[PDB]
């Protein structure tokens, strides 16, 4: 009953109900953990790849801020490091990540249904109707595992070449 | 069920509602350790308005000598900018003075706090009476609410001001 | 936070497979939580182990400058 | 409270003394045994087969695999339980 691996079945009955299910764990990974973690994991990494690519293209391109020495993306990290604000943007991270602990502590043990990774951050209420938050959520889990290779691409593109904009 | 502040997050169940700025901000959970040692939240209420009210004279006696001037008495040679740098140019006699006053002030204070009465409301220390008469409970409700933000607000001002003159030579947009 | 031991399980679980310490450690925790004196007995035996602890490596190994030779101290 | 962890009148532990990895099945976690003493023992013999100096080889990567000798011993022990319980 698998559908990315059509000569199995159902790698634990944890692959049944959630967005972006084809089946694929090879690894039993899906149920010797509880699942809620890995799509924690797995959205926040998506999230983090899309924010990275994002800026790794746009600091290549010429986008600067005031003050911030304009040097390419693969030396921007040690740059602003010994510049400073890295620090700070690490403390902001930080505290984000402690609202994120108990996020996931209040998740994982009862007395409260978060959906993993879900926050509540919607503004504008694009997740109203059911179906409008299932398509949303295919198509950003889509982007995550997307935009995993993307950002792995540039940054290895990046690093064994000189460097330029499209990377060869 | 969920916490109006953290929206993901679970509604700290010490934070029922009842008391001015309840938004339910309580990730760490004081409040829910609080009450199950059988303690209230009067005291932390309490010390978060005198913090907030040392903190709004802190934000304008920060930025008082240097942006106005001095007393025009003598003695006042102490420095203008960096007041934590002016801590410790001010002579002892009046030093004895300021610590006297706030010595008798913070023991009435300790009096009325510390004692056991119920009809205290917190922060109600008597001073300030001559403006909430034929008020409903709304506008003194807003008024409260009024002073537990700039409580806040000023908080996180001195905060930033202290570290801004300690470690930057003074604050941006207005000094230097 | 969900994450950690707790300390009853521990103790409830470690009980060698054939009866080689009996019903191994269960009931330990509600017996130290419930006496002070247990408690109590255990911290003053650590303590006094760690107290001749330092007693011979202050001699042994000297920390503070131009001792080992007042011999007095 | 707590969950009843006492396995005094059984032959073996039951799965929930493991925690948050008690539905781990028995050959991942002796195949992770296996690779955890492997990586553990080569980190730790990268500092007697190199003698380990003060700062200038150190190489925390060794430091960290070095703690999967004794992570080893709770995989294979968690192994065994795993495997009388059928899982
Ligand atoms: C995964 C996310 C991610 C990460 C790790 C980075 C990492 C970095 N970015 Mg970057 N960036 C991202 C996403 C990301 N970016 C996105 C999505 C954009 C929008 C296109 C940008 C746009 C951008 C620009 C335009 C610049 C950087 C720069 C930098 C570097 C220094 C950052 C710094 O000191 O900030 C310090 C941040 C703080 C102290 C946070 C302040 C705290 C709050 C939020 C302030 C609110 C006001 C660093 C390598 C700079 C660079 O080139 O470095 C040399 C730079 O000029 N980024
Ligand atoms: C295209 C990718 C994509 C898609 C389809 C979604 C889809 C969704 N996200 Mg999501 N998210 C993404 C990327 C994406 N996200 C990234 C990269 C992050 C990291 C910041 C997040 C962080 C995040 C949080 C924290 C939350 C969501 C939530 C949601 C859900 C409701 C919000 C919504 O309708 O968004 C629709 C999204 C779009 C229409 C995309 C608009 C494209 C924007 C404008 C591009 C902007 C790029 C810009 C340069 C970045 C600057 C960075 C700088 C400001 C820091 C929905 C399932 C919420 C949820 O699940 O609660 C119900 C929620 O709380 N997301
Ligand atoms: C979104 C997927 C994607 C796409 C379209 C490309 C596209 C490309 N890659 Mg690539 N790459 C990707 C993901 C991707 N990469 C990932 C995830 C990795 C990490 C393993 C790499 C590692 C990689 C290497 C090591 C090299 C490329 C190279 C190239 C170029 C030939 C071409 C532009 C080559 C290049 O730099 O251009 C000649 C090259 O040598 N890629
Ligand atoms: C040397 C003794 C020892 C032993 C036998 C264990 C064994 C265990 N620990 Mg553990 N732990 C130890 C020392 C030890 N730890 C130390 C020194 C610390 C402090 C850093 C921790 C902190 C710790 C945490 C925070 C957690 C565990 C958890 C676990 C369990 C899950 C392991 C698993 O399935 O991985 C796969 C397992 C029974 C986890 C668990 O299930 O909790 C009950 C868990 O959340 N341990
Ligand atoms: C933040 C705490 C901290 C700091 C700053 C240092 C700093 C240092 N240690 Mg040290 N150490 C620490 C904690 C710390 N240690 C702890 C907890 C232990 C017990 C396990 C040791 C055990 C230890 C030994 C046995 C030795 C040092 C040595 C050193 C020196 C060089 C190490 C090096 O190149 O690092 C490289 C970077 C790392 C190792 C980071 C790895 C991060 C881990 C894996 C997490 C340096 C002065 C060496 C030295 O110079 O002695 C004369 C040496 O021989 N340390
Ligand atoms: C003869 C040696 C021996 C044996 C057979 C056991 C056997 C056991 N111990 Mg144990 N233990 C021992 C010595 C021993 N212990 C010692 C010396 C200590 C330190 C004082 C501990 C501390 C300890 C803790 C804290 C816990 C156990 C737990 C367990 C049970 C599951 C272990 C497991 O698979 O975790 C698998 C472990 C890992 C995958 C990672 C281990 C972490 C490394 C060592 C760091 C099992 C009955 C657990 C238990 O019973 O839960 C209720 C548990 O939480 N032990
Ligand atoms: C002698 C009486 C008391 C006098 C003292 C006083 O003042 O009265 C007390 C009082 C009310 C009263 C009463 C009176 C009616 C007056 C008298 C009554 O007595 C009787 C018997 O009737 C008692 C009482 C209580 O009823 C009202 C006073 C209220 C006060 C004093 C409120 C200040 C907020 C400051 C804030 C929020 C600072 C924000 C600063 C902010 C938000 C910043 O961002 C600053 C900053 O960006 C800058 C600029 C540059 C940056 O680089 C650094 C940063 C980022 C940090
Ligand atoms: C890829 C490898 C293949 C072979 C290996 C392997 O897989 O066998 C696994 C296996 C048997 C098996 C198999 C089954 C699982 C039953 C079934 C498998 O079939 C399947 C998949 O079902 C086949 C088979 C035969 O494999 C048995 C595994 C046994 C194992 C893994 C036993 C570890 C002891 C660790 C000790 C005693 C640690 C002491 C640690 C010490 C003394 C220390 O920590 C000292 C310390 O200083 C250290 C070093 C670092 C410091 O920081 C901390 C201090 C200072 C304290
Ligand atoms: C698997 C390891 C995750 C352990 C695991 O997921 O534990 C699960 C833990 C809470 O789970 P409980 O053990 O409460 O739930 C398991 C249930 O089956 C019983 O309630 O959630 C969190 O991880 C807490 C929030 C992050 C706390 C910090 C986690 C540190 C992760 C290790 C970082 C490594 C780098
Ligand atoms: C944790 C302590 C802390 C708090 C609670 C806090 C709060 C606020 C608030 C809200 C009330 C505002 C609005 C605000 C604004 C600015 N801060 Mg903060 N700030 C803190 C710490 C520092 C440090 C260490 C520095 C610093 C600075 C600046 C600059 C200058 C930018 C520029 O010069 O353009 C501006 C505008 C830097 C500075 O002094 O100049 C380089 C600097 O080094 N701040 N700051
Ligand atoms: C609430 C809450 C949380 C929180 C919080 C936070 C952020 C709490 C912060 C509290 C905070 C930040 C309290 C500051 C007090 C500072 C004072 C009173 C300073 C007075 C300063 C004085 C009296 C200085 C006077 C000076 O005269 C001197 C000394 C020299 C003069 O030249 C200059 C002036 C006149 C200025 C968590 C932990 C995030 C989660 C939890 O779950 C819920």
């Amino acid at each position: 009953k698998s559908q990315a691996l059509p000569f199995m079945d159902a790698p634990a009955p944890l692959d049944g109900s959630m967005a972006g299910d084809k089946g694929f764990d090879p690894l039993n990974l899906s149920g010797s953990f509880d699942i809620k973690w890995m799509r924690e994991a797995e959205l926040k990494h998506g999230r983090v790849c899309m924010l990275a690519w994002v800026g790794y293209v746009a600091v290549d391109n010429g986008f600067y801020v005031p003050f911030a020495p304009h040097v390419s993306s693969l030396a921007a990290h040690d740059a602003a490091v010994k510049a400073g604000p890295m620090l700070g943007l690490l403390l902001a991270v930080g505290a984000i990540e402690a609202i994120s602990y108990n996020a996931i502590a209040e998740m994982m043990s009862g007395e409260t249904d978060r959906r993993p990774g879900d926050f509540y951050l919607d503004p504008f209420n694009l997740c109203s109707t059911p179906e409008k938050l299932e398509s949303m959520l295919e198509k950003e889990i889509s982007h995550c595992r997307l935009a995993m290779f993307a950002f792995s691409g540039v940054v290895t593109q990046s690093a064994l070449t000189g460097g330029a904009f499209p990377y060869t | 069920e969920r916490s109006a502040s953290i929206p993901f997050l679970k509604k700290p169940p010490a934070l029922d509602g009842s008391m001015v700025g309840d938004v339910g901000f309580d990730p760490l959970g004081i409040s829910t350790t609080i009450i199950e040692l059988g303690g209230d939240l009067r005291y932390v209420r309490e010390a978060e308005l005198m913090h907030g009210r040392q903190a709004m004279l802190a934000t304008v006696g920060f930025v008082f000598p240097k942006l106005f001037g001095k007393l025009p008495v003598d003695w006042a040679k102490d420095i203008s900018l960096n007041p934590l740098e002016a801590q410790y140019q001010i002579p002892p006699v009046a030093l004895g003075q300021i610590a006297i006053s706030i010595a008798i002030a913070e023991g009435l204070r300790s009096r009325i706090v510390f004692s056991n009465d119920p009809d205290y409301v917190v922060g109600d220390h008597g001073f300030g009476a001559g403006m909430l008469k034929g008020k409903s409970e709304a506008q003194v409700k807003d008024m409260k609410m009024k002073e537990l933000a700039h409580c806040r607000l000023a908080m996180v001002a001195i905060t930033g001001m202290f570290f801004q003159t300690a470690i930057t030579g003074s604050l941006y947009p207005l000094v230097d | 936070w969900g994450i950690g031991h707790s300390m009853k399980e521990i103790l409830d679980a470690h009980v060698p497979p054939k009866g080689r310490l009996g019903a191994g450690h269960r009931g330990l925790f509600e017996t130290i939580t419930d006496s002070l004196h247990m408690q109590l007995g255990l911290a003053l035996a650590s303590l006094g182990v760690a107290t001749s602890l330092v007693a011979q490596h202050m001699y042994a190994l000297p920390s503070y400058a131009f001792m080992a030779k007042d011999y007095v101290t | 409270e707590a969950a009843d962890t006492w396995w005094g009148d059984k032959d073996y532990p039951p799965s929930i003394v493991l925690g948050i990895g008690k539905d781990v099945p028995s050959s991942i976690f002796g195949v992770t045994s296996g690779l955890a003493f492997a990586i553990g023992v080569y980190c730790v013999a990268q500092s007697n087969l190199v003698n380990i100096l003060s700062g200038s080889t150190v190489n925390g990567f060794y430091v960290a695999g070095a703690l999967l000798v004794p992570y080893s011993w709770g995989l294979h022990v968690a192994a065994w339980i795993q495997k009388q319980n059928g899982k």
